[PDB]
């Protein structure tokens, strides 16, 4: 059995379209605000995540069926999927040497220490730093990484969705294709499928504890001044 | 509103 | 005739206030969003700006008797002649030479054409270079300079402003100060206290056309996303 | 609401 020119065609845009927003030599970190180890992180880290969003929400738009959605749907989809993302596609700089994700010399290289310096507790970096070593381990190709990033950005079961049927449906044909692929193409994948199912939740975890964390940050002026306009959209509830 | 986020959908 | 120790005393907090809140070497300014030469250098000002405000801030609650106002009219005063206040305190590291605001090696000079980079017409920064020229020229002392940034900042004439009253009272007491200050102290300056007084009204028209030109600005979210949280709200109408 | 103002007042 083989894969079908559609889902083929949905796989070459997804890789695309993720080549086409991740650069894995991250020279665009030299424009952030520098680092520096009150939460001396925070200002580094506010403008990683929001150059972040932006990346993420270019490859949104480019994943297929999403763009016909409702402005309203994507925005709520944007919305509580993008710290899920975040952690998805970081997962490509994770080194699982020295458990950090490395994005240049001494200065970019982000050890669990820094994200402390930046408002959150290690009681809470942990399950992060766990959830990145299991996803390493899984080994994933392009084109399985990039389906899980799509797969997980059209959950049907978010706030604020409204056609969460359409959703649904997108969802599906995704979670096929990356079925499909990881039979056709994936030697010793056979329970990798069930694997991948099982970060979309623990992502879900890692997601309601940022809020948490992340509201807490957002109630102190003299901390949410040193986020960007587009982390306090995106992460407020003005929704 | 989400003005930021209107904006970078098109 | 001489001071009393009185005007004597409120010398001493503004000159000792100033040099709180204003660093000669510019030190901070490599933990702002590097400048780069669509508006490439808005993020850096931004921050520029933004570091500023914070400055202009710290100032202004030692400025003896502003303190004491509402928080409402504290607020309604720095909303309003922050932008004055920047344009002054400036003044310090503008450059007869080379007619740019010297902060640094080259990354942090700041040179007419760097502002254009960042949303700003040149037949509207041309008031901006007239009037540091005009400021430098008066070659004043700190306490004069000092002095000018409280007048500045205490004036009655400021849209939000409750009692015009008290604000008037206060200003009228530094104008005293540095009218017999400039006597006392200031060999040929008998005609410098209307020249400062003159600058003031220069700095509305600077203060008029920096709102024009920020409004477009913050009405393109691709742009007032690249400003700080502290610009939008400082800047913002929201009062 | 000038939240950030407020707190950088004190
Ligand atoms: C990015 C990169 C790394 C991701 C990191 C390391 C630093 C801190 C981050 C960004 C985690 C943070 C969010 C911090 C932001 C804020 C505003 C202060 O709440 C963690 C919060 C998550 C837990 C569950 C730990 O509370 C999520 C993913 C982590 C680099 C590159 O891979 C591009 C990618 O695109
Ligand atoms: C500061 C310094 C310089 C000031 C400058 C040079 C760069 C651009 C500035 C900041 C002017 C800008 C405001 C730009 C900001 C923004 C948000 C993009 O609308 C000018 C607008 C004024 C006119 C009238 C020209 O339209 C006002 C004063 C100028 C350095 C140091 O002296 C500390 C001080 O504390």
């Amino acid at each position: 059995h083989m894969l079908s020119d559609e889902q083929m065609q949905i796989i070459n845009s997804l890789v695309e379209a993720h080549h086409k927003t991740y650069d894995d030599s991250y020279s665009d970190f030299v424009r952030f605000r520098p680092p520096v180890r009150r939460l001396s992180m925070l200002p580094h880290l506010a403008d990683l995540v929001s150059y972040s969003i932006q990346k993420v929400i270019g490859f949104a738009k480019m994943i297929p069926g999403f763009r016909d959605l409702t402005a309203e749907d994507q925005i709520a989809l944007l919305k509580s999927s993008a710290i899920e993302i975040i952690m998805l596609r970081s997962n490509q700089s994770f080194s699982l040497e020295d458990m950090s994700w490395s994005c240049g010399g001494p200065d970019f290289k982000y050890c669990i220490n820094d994200v402390t310096k930046a408002g959150h507790t290690l009681e809470l970096l942990e399950p992060l730093v766990k959830f990145q070593v299991g996803l390493k381990k899984l080994k994933l190709h392009e084109e399985e990484h990039v389906l899980l990033m799509a797969i997980c950005l059209l959950s049907p079961d978010r706030p604020g969705v409204q056609d969460h049927v359409r959703i649904e449906a997108l969802q599906d044909r995704l979670c096929d294709v990356l079925q499909a692929y990881i039979r056709i193409q994936h030697p010793g994948g056979r329970l990798l499928y069930a694997k991948m199912i099982q970060k979309l939740a623990d992502l879900r975890s890692l997601n309601e504890e940022h809020s948490k964390q992340y509201r807490s940050l957002s109630f102190q002026p003299e901390h949410s001044m040193q986020l960007t306009p587009l982390v306090l959209e995106v992460f407020g509830s003005e929704v | 509103k989400h003005k930021i986020l209107h904006r970078l959908l098109q």
